[PDB]
């Protein structure tokens, strides 16, 4: 039933983002905690990387929009610079 | 014969009726995509395929994030009936350093900095 | 909009009302009280609980043995507690999570009993007429738990 | 009651009837694809704001590229490596 | 005879199911050649003729008489 | 002669030893049994698939038993369980119904209540 | 394959967990060459990891002969009695290593098929289902169409 | 619960008797009914080769 859960914005699949897998599997008696389990390893590694793409885009588009927006400026400044005699 | 499709640009003018199916404001518009692939490349033309490597959707069900300006939307024009794209939405800003490693992608599309 | 008693005049299954909440409430109030006192006075013999390890989903019970198809990076002998527990069940009442069960309800323990390769498994590709044949085996890590112990809280 | 020749390729062929579960599914990717449409219809830069806003990261991945491809090279050979083969007789006296 | 009960929080659901015993009034006091072999035998169990035919020392010798025992 | 293999018996044995339980030449001979060897090693990898497919639908035909048995249709269950965020698989659902009828029954109540 | 080898169910030795952990691994023996290069990784293994194993598992008597028979070798014998026999022909230290800790871990059960993940001595708690649960009874226990 | 081990196993694999009464209904439905009981699918413990099926009486 993933539709249900994509409506309540979980995971379509339980076995997706969630407390079922992203918590650790277990622990030591004493309350140690476990050595970090090789999926959420690799998922953690993942989500970074989708994380540090998205910054990545979002400045570049940002830093080309405001570079044109100097470059329109640039641009009637000297047009009106010219404007001198 | 069969060759590549061209897509009316009329086809990629939404209307108000749109706007308010779908939730995205015309002004400021949203950065980023998030796109999945849905569909097999097999049986689709080398040219669809060739796209879908370009924009690394060779994994189903694997989101990915693009620009949203015109040349990866016309990509993404090319290929858009393989794949699913909604508009990535950042709640709380796109992640500082101290937190882009708590980043979590909801299904909603919203990359929220706590997880 | 009365409608004349036909076949087709009202569903076919029995219409079903809403419960007043309060009452509902209160209801729910005596249950988890009942269970609770339960819990304490500890009418209960047998504890089984469904456990979320590995990535699937043990039925356990204290003395039982598990085996998971990897190794776990534990000493043989060591204990441990099963964190995600989907359920707890007793005789007489039954304790589910949504989807897991609080750490302060329930506390599931194991030990690492063995530690182990499975028997050879056969991997035979072949494919007719193109001299394709191929031939592997592998053996899984694995290791065998030993579920020692279920116990429950009165934190209801 | 037979279809002459071999199935689903000759003139004549099985008749083949669409079932409401395969008009559903392709409803289902019909509706995809129009929102697909929509959020393809709003770009964020036009396209003389986008002329050349990564020029420079694409230039540094592909002078990374040509780094990689012009910087293969045999690898070192150590001594060590010659002479540790001698130990395939050592022995316990 | 179930009673479902979310606790006050709502992360838990607690069943409440007892052992439901038999009403006395619901029960009673205790009272107080080969091929007709075959037939008499499928009418007795309720099966074919063909499970009661003998077996093939190939078949018998086949069987496993020391099977794993779980339990 | 030079060179004459003197490993045949054991190569020839690797196979037989696979084929010893077969019906037949095909237990005996090497022509026949290294064939069938190869059928059987293919059959056993291709059968790790329909292990997992059938012991799911062991499990949906156990938990429609089980659920049927107090009313409950297998997709309602399924369903109703899902909507309550209960997340017990088919594994456990069939095991609890064979060997947990009153949680199953609590389960199936649940799953009802939740349908109304 | 299965139906080709024997299998068991999983099984501990003596309910190995349910008091304290017992490692049933109780012998090591390491037939050595002093002369060979089939023997050189495991003369490396006594000369370096040997002493090391032998204070990390107590309970395990490790004797070292230095004098093999057609082949180095390692025989793990454990509690139940099962003897294991591995060849550490040509092994490089950290294989036998490996080799060494995955015997001292292992049981001496066979290794061979496993019928079932899990075993349980106490599968039920609320009983057994049999065609009677569920079924509600009727007053005096008429069975259907009878006439009293 | 707590039975011996041999009268559990016969319980549980027990083979009932049911009754179904066949005036006016369907020969179809009818026929769904009694192949369910007949093969077992009805039980929980199911299985095709626990030959676990039971008895249907149809009048
Ligand atoms: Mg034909």
């Amino acid at each position: 039933g993933g539709q249900w859960r994509l409506q309540q914005g979980l995971a379509a699949n339980p076995s997706g983002y969630g407390p079922l897998t992203e918590l650790p599997d277990w622990s030591y008696a004493d309350g140690r905690p476990a050595p970090p389990m090789k999926g959420q390893l690799r998922r953690k590694a993942e989500r970074e990387t989708f994380a540090r793409r998205v910054v990545l885009l979002s400045q570049e588009m940002d830093a080309g929009l405001q570079a044109w927006q100097l470059r329109q400026q640039k641009l009637q400044e000297e047009q009106r610079k010219q404007e001198n005699a | 014969k069969f060759t590549r499709s061209r897509i009316p640009e009329k086809v990629f003018q939404a209307s108000p009726e749109d706007h308010e199916k779908y939730g995205g404001d015309p002004q400021n518009p949203h950065k980023l995509h998030i796109v999945t692939r849905i569909k097999s490349t097999r049986r689709r033309p080398y040219w669809e395929k060739d796209i879908i490597k370009m924009l690394g959707l060779e994994k189903a069900h694997t989101p990915q994030v693009h620009k949203n300006i015109p040349s990866v939307n016309a990509k993404l024009k090319v290929v858009k009936h393989l794949i699913r794209i909604k508009p990535l939405k950042l709640p709380q800003g796109l992640p500082a350093e101290e937190n882009m490693s708590n980043t979590c992608l909801k299904s909603t599309g919203e990359l929220v900095v706590q997880w | 909009g009365y409608v004349p008693k036909t076949s087709l005049s009202s569903p076919p299954w029995p219409e079903v009302v809403l419960p007043d909440p309060v009452e509902e409430t209160r209801h729910h109030a005596e249950v988890v009280k009942k269970v609770n006192e339960m819990i304490v006075t500890g009418q209960y013999g047998r504890l089984f609980a469904v456990v979320h390890f590995a990535s699937r989903q043990w039925k356990v019970t204290s003395e039982d043995l598990i085996l998971i198809g990897n190794e776990l990076d534990l000493a043989c002998g060591e204990r441990i507690r099963l964190e995600k527990v989907l359920l707890v069940g007793a005789d007489n009442f039954t304790l589910l999570g949504k989807p897991l069960l609080g750490k302060d309800l329930v506390r599931v323990e194991a030990t690492v009993i063995e530690k182990t390769e499975s028997w050879p498994r056969i991997i035979m590709r072949f494919r007719k007429r193109k001299n394709f044949k191929k031939k592997r085996i592998v053996t899984t890590p694995q290791t065998v738990l030993r579920i020692n112990s279920i116990e429950i809280a009165p934190c209801l | 009651g037979r279809i002459p020749g071999r199935q689903w390729i000759g003139k004549h062929r099985r008749p083949r009837f669409v079932s409401l579960r395969a008009k559903q599914n392709m409803i289902r990717r019909l509706e995809i694809e129009a929102e697909n449409h929509y959020w393809l219809s709003m770009p964020y830069m036009t396209r003389e704001q986008e002329r050349g806003h990564a020029a420079v990261r694409r230039r540094e991945a592909f002078e990374a590229i040509k780094a990689a491809a012009t910087s293969k090279f045999p690898p070192h050979r150590f001594i060590a490596d010659q002479l540790d083969h001698l130990n395939v007789t050592k022995k316990w006296s | 005879n179930v009673e479902l009960a979310l606790t006050s929080d709502g992360r838990t659901i607690v069943c409440y199911h007892p052992s439901v015993d038999i009403p006395y009034e619901h029960t009673k006091p205790i009272p107080r050649e080969e091929g007709p072999m075959i037939e008499q035998l499928s009418k007795m169990f309720f099966t074919t003729k063909h499970r009661w035919y003998p077996h093939g020392r190939y078949h018998r010798c086949r069987k496993n008489l020391n099977p794993p025992k779980d339990r | 002669l030079r060179n004459r293999v003197t490993d045949r018996y054991f190569r020839i044995q690797e196979v037989l030893k696979h084929a010893r339980h077969f019906r037949g030449r095909k237990n005996r001979c090497y022509r026949l049994a290294v064939r069938t060897v190869i059928r059987a090693f293919v059959k056993c990898t291709k059968a790790r698939y329909l292990k997992k497919k059938n012991m799911r639908t062991l499990w949906i035909n156990r938990i429609t038993a089980a659920s049927q048995e107090h009313g409950l249709k297998y997709p309602a269950l399924i369903g109703n369980l899902v909507k309550c965020q209960v997340e017990l698989n088919r594994k456990v659902l069939a095991d609890l119904a064979i060997y947990e009828p009153k949680t199953f029954k609590s389960l199936a109540a649940l799953a009802s209540r939740r349908r109304h | 394959t299965a139906r080709g080898t024997p299998s068991r169910f999983l099984a501990s030795v003596l309910h190995n967990g349910l008091g304290r952990y017992v490692q049933q691994l109780q012998r090591l023996s390491f037939s050595v060459s002093r002369d060979g290069a089939s023997s050189r990784g495991a003369r490396e293994f006594v000369e370096r990891e040997v002493i090391d194993f032998a204070r990390r598992n107590p309970g395990v008597v490790i004797y070292v002969n230095s004098r093999p028979c057609c082949v180095p070798r390692v025989v793990a014998e454990y509690l139940n009695g099962a003897v294991r026999e591995e060849s550490i022909h040509c092994k490089s230290v950290e294989e036998i290593s490996t080799l060494v800790q995955k015997l001292a871990d292992q049981s001496g059960l066979d290794v061979i098929r496993i019928r079932k993940p899990f075993h349980t001595d106490n599968p039920s708690i609320q009983g057994q289902w049999h065609p009677f649960t569920n079924k509600p009874t009727t007053f005096r226990g008429l069975r259907p169409r009878e006439v009293q | 619960s707590s039975f011996s081990r041999a009268p559990q196993q016969w319980a549980t694999f027990a083979r009932i008797w049911y009754l179904l009464d066949g005036k006016m209904q369907p020969p179809g439905k009818l026929a769904a009914m009694a192949s369910i009981r007949l093969q077992g699918l009805h039980k929980p413990v199911y299985h095709a080769l626990s030959d676990c099926g039971d008895h249907v009486v149809i009048m």
